[PDB]
């Protein structure tokens, strides 16, 4: 299953 | 920008056996960027109904793809893979060799 | 033995040809099990292995939801990178990301990953300590500072140490029939005269899984390291792989060469000779 937390650079 | 030419390998899924159904594969890897044109050919003519894997990449970030199509080889018919990539001044054509 | 799970993502901008294309795939060792392509008719994460089909709707709804948001983030990130690099909005660019975990025979976390690449080059990567970063240039340093302030490492670490290893173990049990079965390479040697003075000895390895494999030629027991043509391990399309190694030999000296095959599926390393 993928990580849920969305992050931007 | 850094551009990497694709490596090309055209081979069959199983050992060639004239008259026996098989799969013709054209594996392209180590290339970058991902924009790429690939065609499988039978006696110089493009083959319809050719499928391919979803874009993926290796540890060095270079891309790889598998183009394939079901076929029944003969001692007469000629098979090849034709690739186009920005790193290529012109379409590269690699002939199939049942011993490679 | 050891096992890994990885999720691969790549976004490619195509100015004047719509929004960036987004493609992500998932693997457990060398087996592809999930895929998502933003250009697909009705974009949804789809199964690509039998053992993942048993997962229920909530699994897929969540995965799909997650892939779409990632597609969105990659788009915002692509724009940000144009700024960080003082680049034009007219060119096509690529943002790649991979993250995942490795577990040992005891199903315990061996290593966790999370690295990004822009246009093919290393950008930023989470260190093996799962708490510190490595930036490849000053632009990537901007990101490092934002991620250190937002403490992204901690969130990733938590996931990699927990969910990552726990779902991987789950996939390993559900697909043990294939995921925990090594297919040893079926091997043999071919001979192709090149001229009256020399010939090609080619050592084959077919239908093997996983991909990891060692193939080497020896002349009088000495590795032909600088004289061996070694093609890249390739997929058969049926989930297994193939590979070959060749050496141009002086005719009449064929019997002085040996091929050595090492593979997780072989109880012992194999050694082959050309036998007419």
């Amino acid at each position: 299953r993928r990580i849920y937390d969305l992050i931007e650079l | 920008m850094i551009q990497r030419t694709p490596k090309i390998q055209v081979y069959s899924r199983h050992p060639a056996e004239n008259g026996k159904s098989n799969f013709l594969n054209c594996y392209v890897s180590g290339f970058h960027p991902s924009d790429i044109e690939v065609d499988l050919l039978k006696n110089g003519e493009r083959i319809e109904k050719v499928e391919h894997s979803d874009l993926s990449f290796s540890k060095d970030w270079s891309f790889y793809l598998l183009y394939y199509t079901e076929f029944t080889p003969t001692e007469k018919d000629e098979y090849a893979c034709r690739v186009n990539h920005v790193t290529l001044s012109q379409p590269k054509i690699v002939k199939w060799d049942r011993d490679m | 033995g050891s096992h890994s799970m990885r999720y691969f993502h790549t976004s490619v901008s195509r100015p004047g040809r719509g929004e960036p294309r987004f493609i992500t795939v998932g693997y457990v060792d060398d087996t592809l099990f999930v895929r998502f392509d933003s250009d697909a008719a009705s974009p949804r994460e789809e199964p690509r292995a039998p053992w993942i089909e048993q997962e229920g709707p909530e699994y897929w709804d969540r995965e799909t939801q997650i892939c779409k948001a990632k597609a969105q983030t990659d788009r915002e990130d692509l724009r940000t990178l144009l700024r960080y690099y003082n680049q034009s909005e007219a060119g096509s660019h690529t943002l790649q990301n991979m993250y995942g975990c490795d577990v040992g025979p005891d199903g315990r976390l061996l290593r966790g990953y999370h690295q990004n690449a822009y246009d093919g080059k290393d950008y930023i990567a989470l260190n093996e300590d799962l708490s510190s970063w490595t930036a490849a240039d000053t632009a990537a340093q901007i990101t490092q500072r934002k991620w250190e302030a937002a403490r992204v490492a901690e969130q990733l670490r938590a996931y990699l140490e927990g969910e990552c290893v726990e779902w991987l173990r789950r996939y390993l049990e559900n697909g043990k029939e294939t995921l925990q079965r090594a297919d040893p390479p079926k091997t043999h040697v071919t001979h192709h005269p090149i001229s009256d003075h020399e010939a090609t000895l080619r050592c084959w390895a077919l239908g093997f899984y996983p991909a990891e494999i060692t193939l080497t030629w020896q002349r009088d027991g000495e590795d032909q390291t600088q004289d061996t043509e070694l093609v890249e391990t390739r997929p058969a399309g049926d989930r297994t792989f193939q590979k070959w190694a060749a050496v141009v030999v002086p005719s009449g000296e064929e019997q002085r060469y040996t091929c050595h095959v090492q593979h997780e599926g072989l109880p012992k390393p194999l050694t082959l000779r050309w036998e007419p």
